[PDB]
């Protein structure tokens, strides 16, 4: 997925 | 823009045809290796692949997906990985072993990067919010900084193993003097979402990346926001960033490579790979024209900067 972290 | 470059356009100089998180060269730009989803690292010999019509020379299964790779700068057959298990691992691509498997990760680790000046110090972030730097002579790690929010990347200063930078998912570059952690020399705010890479075209200049479609750089000496880059489309992915002594590249969720140069804010270039697919990684050859890239399908290509 290699989806970066926000939040 | 005339005046600092005289390029126009990439040309793909070979290609060898599944996400690769990482493409990196080792200490002499001799060998290359990848890896990524697939759970193992791939080492490339970069005249073979130039010349040739393609096999990697070792091949490393490992344990967990793999975020990152970082070759030591000066024992030229070890390289070091993050895994999504949180594990850092140095290996040695001669004999294929885990010379040292750090395991106090509690979450995936995101980034590694082996420091050029002082070669037995590694660095590592993490989605458990702790950056660690490790020695390779020591199981234990030596620093432990915890912060706030996901790390997605760690970079040390190609000058001084006493400072890193830390991409924070809070949207900030924390810039650490490891010899006083407790508080960063400076942060650096500007991005508006998550910095997914940080690194250094000089001593004093720090490029970033991060998933509000922009790439910046910074001034690390007198701690001042530079510049920032435009054109690509990151609102998502770990899409690359590398950066030499006056160029910046990146990847983009349209498939294509970007290129800046440091004093200009709109591309120099670009290529479409050939969305449905992302750039993933992106490694240039030193401060050369010459680059390696990788998508989200498992490409590799050897691009270089031309007229």
């Amino acid at each position: 997925h290699f989806i970066v972290p926000d939040l | 823009a005339m005046t600092f470059t005289r390029y126009s356009r990439l040309r793909v100089i070979a290609e060898i045809r599944n996400i690769v998180s990482s493409i990196e060269f080792d200490r002499d730009d001799e060998l290359f290796a990848t890896a990524g989803v697939s759970r193992c690292i791939k080492v490339f010999d970069f005249s073979s692949v130039v010349n040739e019509p393609q096999c990697p020379i070792v091949e490393m299964s490992t344990r967990s997906k793999l975020s990152c790779l970082s070759w030591n700068k000066h024992e030229k057959n070890h390289i070091a990985s993050s895994d999504y298990e949180g594990i850092v691992t140095v290996w040695d691509v001669t004999t294929r072993q885990s010379l040292m498997e750090y395991e106090e990760h509690e979450k995936r680790a995101w980034s590694v990067d082996f420091s050029r000046t002082e070669p037995s110090m590694l660095v590592s972030g993490s989605d458990d919010c702790k950056v660690k730097v490790w020695c390779t002579r020591q199981e234990a790690s030596v620093i432990n900084i915890d912060m706030k929010a996901n790390i997605c990347c760690v970079k040390y200063n190609p000058g001084s193993s006493n400072y890193i930078a830390v991409g924070s998912a809070d949207h900030h570059i924390h810039y650490y003097d490891l010899r006083n952690i407790s508080q960063p020399l400076h942060v650096f705010s500007g991005h508006k979402k998550a910095v997914s890479y940080v690194k250094f075209l000089s001593n004093n200049e720090l490029a970033s990346a991060s998933t509000d479609s922009t790439l910046r750089l910074w001034d690390v000496k007198d701690n001042l926001p530079v510049r920032t880059f435009r054109g690509h489309t990151n609102e998502k992915n770990f899409v690359g960033l590398t950066v030499n002594s006056e160029y910046l590249a990146c990847g983009s969720e349209t498939n294509e490579v970007y290129v800046y140069h440091k004093e200009i804010t709109r591309p120099v270039t670009s290529h479409r790979f050939g969305g449905s697919y992302f750039i993933s990684a992106v490694c240039w050859k030193s401060d050369s024209p010459t680059m390696l890239t990788a998508n989200s399908q498992g490409t590799i290509k050897v691009l270089v900067l031309a007229a």
